[PDB]
């Protein structure tokens, strides 16, 4: 809106603004490696207890490597979103006296 | 009307069940579920090996269709690949136990020399340390503890004099590969390798196999040479080298490439091409060819050379070890 | 097994050039590193061919053969999604190329930096300020007669 | 994978036809098409090696270079069973041919064109008028000795 005033000067009509912003994409990728001997012993069956031993190690050990992958993409998601927050901070004496 | 000269409709539904499902990717992970028998099929490699009683063989599957082990009966061999496996070819030779020495680091690659006599049962082989004795770090004291009266060796070859100047020794030797099992017995050693594929123990007792190289044989092409691409996979190459002194046994490791590899070669061996070119050795239309060179297979990009001690009788000598090779020979090139 | 390449690119696309990137759809060209996700610099012949620069075809067929090689899949203007080749495995090409000599089974095809022109086979992408050049592929002899004529 | 080739004939095959085969049941042939249905005129080298025509060695050479290689499995009345040689696969070879050879383990195996007799090469189809004519498969080294000797 605009207000009238009582001077000569010509005035403003109605103004009207049109903004248009669209999403950015991010991508995020971990690598894990995984042994030949615990992802073939996992599907063997324990016929003796040390070969147990050797399946719960080995079940231990896939889960960890499993959970090493998913908490790094939740760092992942934080680090994105940081740096996304810092791609568009304009520094404070920019800013002061733009404000 | 309803002739149905095909078999087809209502039947081969059944058949097309078996025939369809392929082997998985791209699964999804949820947080809240984070551990699945979902998960378990594709976490799984579904191994091979025998508990040597019926029942249990019909679960593990090895009674497979396929080359490859296929557990689950007819629900079994639905796999249609798996990402192009191979099985492992496996090579068995039969040798005095004069020619190869009995403790061996049963990672060490082996090369087969040919002889003459027609209608044999028995063949020669050898390692490279055997191979650098009879050409003739602490390289060559380590030799000396592995080996005594080269003589043992030099009847074998009955033209070694002769090759060295007819510089046909090389075409001779087919590379092998490294070994997977020995047995021992007085007279005749059983000795069993393995080629074009995953090299993989048969020792029921699972291990992780890996090729073992001597430092001074081996030289790293890519660390004396010079955003560059990294292919996953480089490969090793052996170079036998006529010089002065004798044969010569190197290895080389690069990821580059056929026609880069020998000009690298050449620009490697620049100064012995210079020194043994040199004065003492005029010509002769024999003594022209220089050097060979073969592939022994691809290895992973990246993994690097673990060096390791290797300690027999007391006495030590530095090793490279290879993890994860893949077994390929080539034929023999000539360079010059 | 399951070959994915997908490439960022930092900022959008201009809504010409996507056009022209999808007119490119379908191609091979060789990638830096074998990953799923990979920077726009090290994708494309872009970087070692300049406009500046005499052109070494030596250099470039050398360094063509040291990158793995990809096919293009989708063109949007956030990402490229490439698919991987693998040396063990079979792929369905389609010859989009513009000079269109016949391919026979006769010859195993072969990619070689673009010899004919310079401009009609690269795509500038000012976006972000990166040049993608991509590799042209040949029958076997006529590959061996142009390296030859070069030489 | 699965793999089958069955040629059937037009006519059925004479009695002495059945037993020259016989003798070379387990063997390779050059098979031109690769579907599992397959006439007798792509399974020989009679297309490219034929009595009327003038042999060379250049252009058999390069349908061997451009081919895809079978085993023969089982010669019965009218019916050829053939397996397919895919890349990556075992397979067994039995060593019928006329000029002899030892062979031995630990060798390259290398297939030539049969540069020898035709009474050394083929085997006459009399009921379909056809021939059929085999790739000499020799040892490397040997295979280079008698081209360089020959030439």
């Amino acid at each position: 809106p605009t207000i009238a005033h009582g001077d000569g000067r010509r005035p403003s009509k109605q103004r009207t603004f049109i903004v248009v912003k669209n999403c950015h994409k991010h991508h995020i990728s971990t690598e894990m490696e995984l042994s030949m001997l615990d992802l073939e012993i996992l599907h063997s069956i324990p016929e003796t207890p040390v070969e147990y031993a050797e399946y719960v190690g080995a079940v231990k050990t896939v889960a960890s490597a499993l959970q090493f992958g998913v908490d790094a993409l939740e760092r992942g998601l934080i680090n994105t979103v940081l740096s996304v927050k810092l791609r568009h901070a304009p520094p404070m004496f920019i800013l002061q006296t733009l404000a | 009307m309803k002739v149905q000269g095909s078999v087809d409709r209502r039947r081969l539904q059944r058949r097309i069940a078996g025939l369809l499902p392929p082997p998985a990717r791209r699964l999804n992970i949820s947080r809240g579920s984070e551990f699945t028998r979902d998960v378990r099929g594709l976490v799984e490699e579904h191994a091979q090996a025998s508990s040597l009683s019926a029942a249990a063989v019909w679960r593990a599957g090895l009674l497979a269709p396929g080359e490859v082990a296929v557990a689950g009966g007819g629900s079994g061999g639905g796999s249609f690949s798996w990402s192009g496996w191979r099985p492992p070819v496996f090579g068995d030779f039969l040798i005095h136990a004069s020619s190869f020495n009995n403790a061996e680091a049963t990672g060490t690659p082996l090369f087969q020399f040919k002889q003459s006599d027609p209608f044999s049962g028995v063949d020669a082989v050898f390692t490279p340390l055997s191979l650098f004795i009879l050409m003739n770090g602490g390289l060559t004291r380590m030799a000396n503890l592995l080996y005594d009266s080269p003589a043992t060796l030099a009847d074998l070859v009955p033209d070694f004099g002769r090759l060295v100047a007819d510089r046909r020794f090389h075409n001779f030797i087919t590379p092998v590969g490294p070994l997977v099992e020995n047995i021992k017995s007085t007279y005749l050693n059983k000795i069993t390798t393995v080629v074009h594929g995953p090299v993989v123990s048969k020792a029921i007792p699972r291990s992780t196999v890996k090729v073992t190289v001597p430092q001074e044989a081996f030289v790293d092409l890519d660390a004396w040479l010079s955003l560059q691409p990294c292919p996953a996979d480089a490969r090793l190459y052996v170079a036998l080298t006529y010089e002065e002194a004798g044969p010569r046994f190197t290895f080389f490791q690069s990821s580059r490439g056929h026609c880069q590899i020998m000009n690298i070669l050449r620009i490697y061996y620049s100064p012995s091409i210079m020194h043994r070119y040199a004065v003492v050795q005029p010509l002769h239309i024999e003594e022209l060819t220089f050097g060979a060179v073969a592939c022994l297979g691809t290895f992973s990009a990246t993994d690097g050379w673990r060096r390791s001690a290797f300690n027999y009788r007391g006495s030590s000598l530095p090793v490279v070890e290879i993890d994860s090779f893949y077994s390929n020979v080539s034929d023999w090139e000539v360079i010059l | 097994m399951d070959l994915k390449v997908v490439v960022s690119l930092s900022s959008r696309l201009y809504t010409d050039e996507i056009a022209k990137m999808q007119q490119r759809i379908g191609c091979i060209l060789p990638l830096a590193s074998t990953h799923g996700t990979q920077n726009v610099q090290g994708l494309g012949l872009g970087q070692v061919y300049s406009l500046e620069t005499v052109p070494d075809y030596v250099s470039m067929y050398n360094y063509l053969s040291d990158c793995t090689l990809a096919v293009l899949d989708e063109v949007s203007v956030d990402s490229l999604i490439l698919t991987k080749i693998v040396p063990g495995q079979t792929y369905a090409i389609k010859n989009k190329y513009q000079p269109f000599f016949q391919w026979h089974g006769t010859g195993s095809l072969s990619v070689m930096p673009p010899v004919f022109g310079r401009e009609h086979a690269t795509v500038k992408l000012e976006s972000n300020d990166v040049d993608i050049v991509f590799p042209m592929v040949l029958p076997t002899p006529i590959a061996e007669e142009v390296l030859q004529k070069i030489l």
